């Protein structure tokens, strides 16, 4: 009966991994969307 | 084997009917004594001090001969496959015991130098020591082979405390429990019988633990793959075969070295003939004694004959 439960456990692990990846995705996106007001002070403000 | 059994009598102290009768036509024929000898003097002999030094070194020479004899009789025979070298195969100085003891031809240039034997005796002793060292090397090789023998095959034949992978069934583990229903697919039966297998499954540890060690008698773990056990058994068989071959082929070389040691002992007896001649007669080597392995009655008769030079 736990043969099908193995699939459920694998699905739960994959869902947890995907949830962690998505949670870090917002931070990764904000790492570039934000703080560029500082990097533009060197990329173009130097000009 | 047999220790030294040579008689002591110079040329001037022959115990036979005549001085030259020691070799043949002696009264020993009537008593069936196997005594026989043949002269083989060296080129020259040392002085009185040299004779005394040789007599002193004769004790060490006899000790070395005894050590070689003990090694040859023990290492070869104990292997139960090296004692195949008979008297002819182990002939001393190229002649069997019938002829080796009847002559001193071993005094040729092989072990000694066919020269004043004061240092030639030491040289022959060193050669015999080298031969004994080779025999000891062969014995050590035989011991290492026996260490290779009694290998992993000495363990149990599977489904037991040791080497149980040979009887493995190859979520499950090698249990072989010698004298279950749950969510897990416990409806199974492994091939772990050399023993018995029980219903178990890795999906839920309840059935697996119950079958393995939970109740009754705990099972014995073993390697999962029987290929490793088969390889270990094959290696053990190969090591046993190699040990047997060494006891039959390398120990055949050991038996050849034992025959060489017998030749060295014949040379030592030839030297001891001249040593006794110097001790109880003049310096030049000349002896009329004999070397054999007679019975008690024959030795007593020889002593009665030679009582003119008793100790």
């Amino acid at each position: 009966q736990m043969v099908r439960f193995i699939r459920q456990e694998a699905e739960e692990k994959a869902n947890e991994i995907s949830v962690s990846a998505e949670e870090e995705f917002n931070i990764e996106k904000l790492q570039l969307v934000e703080a560029e007001k500082k990097k533009i002070r060197q990329e173009y403000e130097r000009k | 084997a047999s220790r030294y059994w040579v008689v002591s009598l110079p040329v001037q102290n022959s115990a036979a009917s005549v001085w030259n009768r020691l070799q043949e036509q002696i009264s020993k024929h009537s008593f069936d004594t196997p005594l026989y000898r043949f002269n083989i003097p060296n080129l020259r002999v040392g002085t009185l001090d040299s004779l005394l030094a040789l007599s002193d070194d004769l004790v060490k020479s006899n000790s070395f001969v005894e050590s070689v004899s003990h090694k040859i009789r023990r290492q070869i025979e104990e292997l139960e496959r090296v004692s195949g070298i008979e008297s002819s195969s182990l002939s001393v100085d190229g002649v069997p015991v019938d002829t080796y003891l009847t002559r001193f031809v071993w005094d040729e240039a092989k072990y000694p130098t066919m020269s004043p034997l004061r240092e030639i005796v030491d040289g022959i002793h060193t050669l015999v020591a080298k031969i004994e060292d080779d025999l000891k090397v062969r014995v050590a090789e035989y011991n290492n082979v026996r260490s290779q023998l009694n290998a992993i095959n000495r363990k149990q034949s599977g489904s037991l405390a040791v080497r149980d992978l040979s009887n493995l069934v190859k979520l499950v583990t090698l249990l072989a429990v010698v004298p279950t229903s749950y969510v897990v697919p416990r409806s199974s039966k492994l091939l772990y019988e050399d023993l018995y297998t029980v219903t178990l499954f890795g999906r839920v540890a309840d059935n697996f633990r119950i079958a393995a060690r939970e109740k009754g008698f705990q099972i014995r773990d073993f390697e999962y793959s029987s290929e490793a056990q088969e390889s270990r058994n094959q290696e053990l068989e190969k090591l046993v075969h190699d040990q047997e071959s060494l006891r039959s082929s390398l120990l055949q070389w050991c038996y050849t070295s034992y025959g060489e040691v017998f030749s060295s002992w014949m040379h030592f007896c030839a030297v001891r003939v001249f040593a006794e001649s110097i001790l109880r007669y003049g310096l030049p080597p000349s002896f009329l004694a004999c070397v054999l392995a007679p019975s008690v009655k024959g030795e007593k008769k020889v002593r009665s004959i030679l009582e003119e030079l008793c100790g």
